[PDB]
């Protein structure tokens, strides 16, 4: 909300009319004009309505009615012509003689509450008091509505004095657009955007007041960033004198609640011109004022009431007592004007953006001149400012503005406020928009954001106004001609692309992974980064896992889950978890995304100059300063594998789906993989494979521990597979396989081995030893009993045998079988089966 | 009877709608950049033309990574690969990048804290505006249809001037049918070009980052986005296996 | 504006069914001899109006198909004679339909662009020719192993493949 | 132990390379065209001179 | 066609497909990719 600028049109219409009379539009079209020229309309509320009599009242006598736990009122109200109204009111912030707002039987209040004759508390009620949110006027704060004196007469319209036919505009302003923080800002882009001529509201000549001397001793440190700084006093007013109707009415409309003239006229000028104001206590600073950075841990209690520990680059104001403000943030309670100030000195200031900027986010103090000193503030609009600040706040509370004037403008002293000129070509604009512009409108757009233009030839000379320090090179100046001119009037043309060589090996891999998972039953995830609390406990993993040392988020939005994921497991897991217990108990999930692995080598690399191109060790330290953050690719597995039907009661998860799981990934990634026994939590120890490419370790796959499913409440048997898919090289194969047509010899092979060698190993040896013959091997059955003997575990091999030249014999079969036979003996101790 | 024995799975709909994307640029002409999820900041924000001390910066969503000092993050956007295919590949350049985004928005019916972003860069001699506009509007009509609404008005972003967003006619979001913003656009600013050594005065460029479930809300009529980033099969299954 | 709806249908029905274990054929659109004789199909059944060609490598085999069954039955008998015994093949091809419209066009002059009518004359005079896509298995359709004896082929296996198709 | 209840087919390495080659010119801003396999002599040999 | 060949050029080219595969991996002779035996099909890949 940094960003937001509340104003009603009524004040827009107003600044836009002196040059432009009679210049009225709808909040629709006002709206979309703002909207054409980059202005966000968050929100447009208009007052009201109101309907029936709701008429100005005066507050004639007041009866307190005594007994109750609440102090209850028994009022009678002047409505016009002397013609009294009763009305029970609760509240209590209002005497006799001061102006309020009546709803009478009859009348509609927002929204459709139709006030009626009623009873209550024993007494006649003709109406009620209506306070400032029970109007739609202002936001809702404690008590009735009170009118300051002289805002009406008894009997006026409510709507009319209220000024309820007005409509409110929420902006949210571009942090490059400080200048349209204001009524000036905003009005002078209407006049812009409606081709009118405007006349400034911050002008001379919209006279200065006299400078005979300093108002008050002033020592400014140039290297706190300070560009300016001014102070005027305003010297005997009257503490009980209030603030106008016509002021206090739209401060309430900008967010913005009024308490004394001598704050009022801060704020008003504040969001009339764009630059803060402050007022202080003239008889409450003690010596020479001094802007200085604060000291090591000093310390500074805000009008607040609230201590604030101070940094060594923040900006302060002191005297020879105390800390008077924080630069551009707020203000302390020293020199804070209260009732007993009489005596007012003003204060106009322009301070570094940057330091503002650090001070108020560290502080957490947004203030309303914090907003506008970080987005910048015109600096040639300060005694200006300070005048028209000076002469309102003397003359609602009466008073003396003195003509003496302390104003520092550097040293030395500036007196040009206006950025660098800016040398553009005629026709950029036109380039860039890919439009052919009329003679003359780049420099007349130019000149009504205020830049002065002078022509050369080809080339403009563009001077951009103190207001603006956004323009700062051609593409600034581009963006101001097309934005007025219209983004719809730009016309569409698609660029004629050269070839494109297409997707990558890559990604074109990622695509063929996810059809293939998905087309076996597996359902996508796209998985959270942030980990689940505890869950490395859960998985009862060691203190030194690598899968521990996680990058953290120092603001996560659960704070107990700022440690980024090392691996995709956890969220996949999670996601099961949700399935499940949403009823959906059968479940295949995946997911292909980057983990985050930092490694000693992780660190944070200072900024390097953006104004070249970074060196290609630059580019080299800042890669390998960034976490590990390889793709993997994971799944997760529970209940049914294959549902029930006609055909069967179906096939419950088990390890061997998570290890065809792995194949296939490596079918969709063209790779070779080989499934070797592992224990690594959390997969169970004796179901857990480590999946190799070649002789590099890429994953594991099997079954989930059944300590970290309990502990986990996860569904039983959950089986699990993770894949760094970085480590799968991507392979390009061009097969050319050679078929040969002669005849196959069909053989079964049955061998007897130790219970504990892999049936791989023992196919291995059997496809070593039978040689090029052998077209295919398959293991078909496994067998353990009293016929073999303990220890022991019988397999069982399909051989096709065929020859690329000649019908095969029985016989050469028999030979290659004998070898294979022979093979297996030697490598794994296969008996042959009898 | 049934036959289903391997019932079909799903791949999700927010990754067919990028390989749709993705297949759109392609047949352009076009190819896919890449970026890590975890940036420097050196890349999210300085290289593009964000301040040092300024709300510009200060006022993102940004998920900062500990410690204090590592000025690392979770890359708020996808404009951080502008800056690596700049870096690693020669002129011209017509990429798209389609990846994860980060910012702390609570989950409400169109903001999620981790979502998708469909970036655009194009530098070359000559570009313009108009190319912008002729490549997004072939973006909208490929995935909304030629009766999609679509409005461009000025905006803001430190690495663009001019800077532009797009909206898209939602007429199926909550509240009533209204304009909802799609992305942000611009030419490709100066000092970006000057971070990755480009004459300024050689080339120029323009680009856009688009939100990816922003567009499948639009394409599909779906007002909320709660289901497709809970993970819930049921979501996934009716779109289809995507193969 | 790269492939069209079609094409993109034509690529996911061919991975869907190789990731399933089918496996390519192009068919020839020669029939075999006497196939529709084997099938005992009427002597009015449509299948048996083809188009047949003058000059056939094969003087026995002149008639287009009307059907991708003949071919790929043909292969499967090929692959099963030679020890692949449980296969599985699709085919994803135009058949050949001629109907009582299809004609000879006489030369059309080619000094200029043809008429409207010219182009629908051309169109209309040609047989139809729509895209199937067909199946065939044989064998076992889960092979054995360590989890069991395997599955022979039934015809749910060829329900199942058009939910594949249909999906 | 093997693992792999439903064995991988394979679509025919004409028709992947047919989709190579037609990837290829759409990463260049080409489209597919079609026509049918029986044709008339206009089109076949007439039309092209 | 009825296209103007002094407002149009146009360049067109047919290559086989077969002969493209022999070329890019290496097979000499054709006639295992043309009898349809799965054993030449399947060291190919899904090609998913
Ligand atoms: N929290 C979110 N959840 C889902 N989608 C989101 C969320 N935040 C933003 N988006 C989408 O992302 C789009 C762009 O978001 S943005 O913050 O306004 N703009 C950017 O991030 C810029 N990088 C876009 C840009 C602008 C100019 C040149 C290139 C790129 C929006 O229009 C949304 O559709
Ligand atoms: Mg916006
Ligand atoms: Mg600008
Ligand atoms: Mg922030």
């Amino acid at each position: 909300q940094s960003n937001a600028m509340r104003l009603p049109y009524s004040w827009l219409r107003e600044v836009v009319a002196v040059g432009a009379s009679g210049w009225d539009v709808t909040p629709g079209e006002l709206e979309q004009t703002l909207l054409r020229i980059g202005h966000e309309v968050e929100e447009v509320i208009p007052l009201g309505p109101v309907d029936g009599p709701v008429t100005v009242g005066r507050v004639a006598d007041i009866e307190e009615l005594t007994g109750y736990k609440k102090p209850i009122r028994a009022c009678a109200v002047d409505i016009g012509d002397r013609q009294y109204r009763e009305i029970i009111c609760g509240a209590t912030n209002f005497a006799v003689g001061d102006l309020v707002v009546v709803a009478l039987p009859g009348a509609t209040l927002p929204g459709g509450f139709t006030i009626s004759a009623r009873k209550a508390y024993g007494r006649n009620s003709d109406g009620m008091i209506c306070s400032a949110a029970e109007l739609n006027l202002g936001a809702d704060h404690s008590g009735i509505l009170v009118l300051p004196p002289g805002a009406a007469e008894p009997g006026a319209d409510g709507a009319g004095v209220l000024g309820l036919d007005d409509v409110v505009f929420h902006l949210a302003i571009t942090p490059d657009r400080g200048y349209c923080m204001s009524v000036r800002g905003l009005a002078r882009e209407l006049a812009c955007a409606y081709d009118l001529d405007f006349v400034d509201p911050a002008s001379n000549s919209r006279p200065p007041l006299p400078i005979e001397g300093p108002a008050w001793p002033l020592t400014v440190q140039p290297e706190t960033g300070v560009r300016r700084f001014a102070l005027r006093p305003v010297i005997g007013i009257d503490p009980a004198a209030v603030s106008p109707w016509w002021l206090q009415r739209r401060l309430l409309l900008c967010g913005i609640r009024a308490t004394c003239p001598a704050v009022d006229v801060t704020n008003y000028v504040m969001l009339e011109l764009g630059h803060p104001m402050h007022a202080h206590d003239r008889n409450r600073i003690s010596g020479t004022l001094g802007v200085r950075f604060a000291r090591s841990g000093e310390t500074a209690v805000t009008l607040d009431g609230i201590e604030r520990k101070l940094d060594t680059a923040d900006v302060l104001i002191v005297d020879d007592a105390a800390t008077a403000a924080i630069g551009g943030v707020m203000g302390a309670a020293s020199t804070e004007v209260r009732a007993d100030s009489t005596d007012v000195l003003l204060e106009a200031a322009i301070w570094d953006p940057a330091a503002v900027s650090r001070t108020q986010r560290r502080l957490h103090l947004p203030s309303e001149a914090a907003r506008r000193y970080e987005r910048t503030v015109d600096p040639a609009i300060s005694v200006a400012a300070l005048d028209r600040c000076a002469r309102l706040l003397a003359d609602i509370a009466g008073g003396e503005v003195s003509p003496t004037l302390t104003d520092w403008r550097g040293d030395p002293p500036c007196d040009d406020w206006s950025p660098p000129p800016i040398r553009m070509g005629v026709d950029v604009p036109d380039r860039i928009a890919g439009v052919a512009y009329p003679q003359g409108t780049t420099a007349r757009r130019l000149a009504q954001i205020g830049a002065v233009v002078t022509h050369d030839g080809d080339t403009l000379t563009v001077t951009p106004p103190s207001w603006r320090p956004d323009l700062r090179q051609p593409a600034d100046l581009v963006e101001e001609v097309l934005r007025l001119e219209g983004l719809e009037v730009i016309p569409s043309v698609l660029p004629p692309a050269p070839a494109g060589r297409g997707l990558t090996a890559g990604q074109q891999r990622r695509r063929t992974i996810g059809r293939s998972l998905a087309l076996s039953g597996y359902v996508e995830i796209l998985p959270t980064p942030f980990l689940p609390a505890g869950v490395f406990d859960l998985w009862g993993l060691e203190a030194d896992d690598s899968r521990r040392m996680t990058t953290r988020v120092l603001n996560p939005l659960e704070a107990d889950r700022p440690q980024l994921a090392t691996t995709l497991l956890p969220a996949l897991l999670e996601a099961l978890v949700r399935n499940v217990s949403r009823g959906l108990v059968d479940v295949a999930l995946f997911a292909i995304a980057q983990v985050v692995q930092p490694t000693e080598q992780t660190r944070g690399v200072g900024l390097i100059p953006v104004d070249r191109r970074p060196t290609d060790d630059e580019i080299a330290m800042l890669d390998a300063s960034l976490p590990r953050q390889p793709q993997h690719v994971a799944a997760v597995l529970a209940g049914l594998r294959e549902p029930r039907g006609p055909w069967g009661p179906g096939r419950p998860v088990e390890a061997a789906d998570a290890f065809e799981a792995v194949r296939i990934i490596a079918r969709a990634s063209r790779v070779d993989v080989t499934l070797r026994p592992a224990q690594y939590l959390p997969w169970h120890p004796g179901r857990c494979a480590q999946v190799f490419v070649g002789e590099s370790s890429v994953g594991h796959a099997g079954q989930l521990h059944p300590a970290v499913i309990e502990r986990s409440g996860l569904p039983k048997g959950t089986c699990a597979v993770e894949l760094n898919l970085d480590a799968i090289p991507c392979s390009a194969p061009l097969p050319a396989p050679r078929v040969s047509p002669y005849p196959a010899v069909f053989q079964d092979v049955s061998l007897v081995v130790a219970a504990d060698i892999p049936a791989q190993a023992v196919a291995d040896a059997v496809r070593a030893g039978a040689g090029d013959l052998l077209e295919d091997i398959a293991l078909f059955d496994v067998f353990t009993g009293p016929q073999i003997g303990e220890h022991r575990k019988s397999l069982t091999f399909a051989l096709r045998f065929r020859a690329p030249d000649r019908t095969l014999t029985e016989d050469d079969a028999s030979a290659a079988r004998d070898a294979a036979v022979q093979s297996a003996a030697e490598r794994v101790g296969a008996v042959l089966r009898g | 009877l049934p036959s289903t024995r391997v019932p079909a799975g799903a791949r999700h709909p927010i990754i067919m709608l990028a390989e749709h994307v993705a297949d759109t640029f392609i047949a352009m002409g076009w190819e896919l950049a890449e970026g890590p999820e975890v940036e420097t900041e050196q890349f999210n924000f300085d290289a593009l033309n964000f301040p040092a001390d300024h709300p510009a910066r200060g006022e993102q969503d940004t998920f900062y990574i500990a410690p204090e000092d590592s000025r690392q993050l979770l890359r708020t956007h996808t404009s951080p690969v502008q800056i690596r295919t700049l870096l690693a590949r020669e002129l011209p350049v017509y990429i798209i990048s389609i990846g994860r985004t980060f910012r702390t928005d609570e989950l409400d019916a169109t903001h999620t804290p981790i979502f998708h972003q469909v970036e655009g860069l194009a530098v070359d001699r000559g570009l313009s505006m108009a190319h912008l506009r002729g490549t997004l509007d072939a973006f909208a009509r490929a995935e909304f249809g030629p009766s999609a609404r679509t409005r461009i008005r000025p905006h803001f972003f430190p690495f663009t001037e001019p800077s532009a967003e797009v909206d898209v006619w939602f007429a199926n979001k909550i509240g009533g049918a209204a304009w909802v913003e799609w992305g942000g656009c611009g030419m490709v600013h100066p000092n970006v070009l000057r971070a990755t050594g480009i004459d300024p005065d050689l080339y120029s460029g323009f680009a856009f980052g688009m939100g990816l479930e922003r567009t499948l809300q639009f394409r599909n009529g779906i007002p909320d986005m709660r289901d497709m980033v809970e993970g819930d099969v049921r979501f996934s299954l009716p779109f289809g296996v995507g193969a």
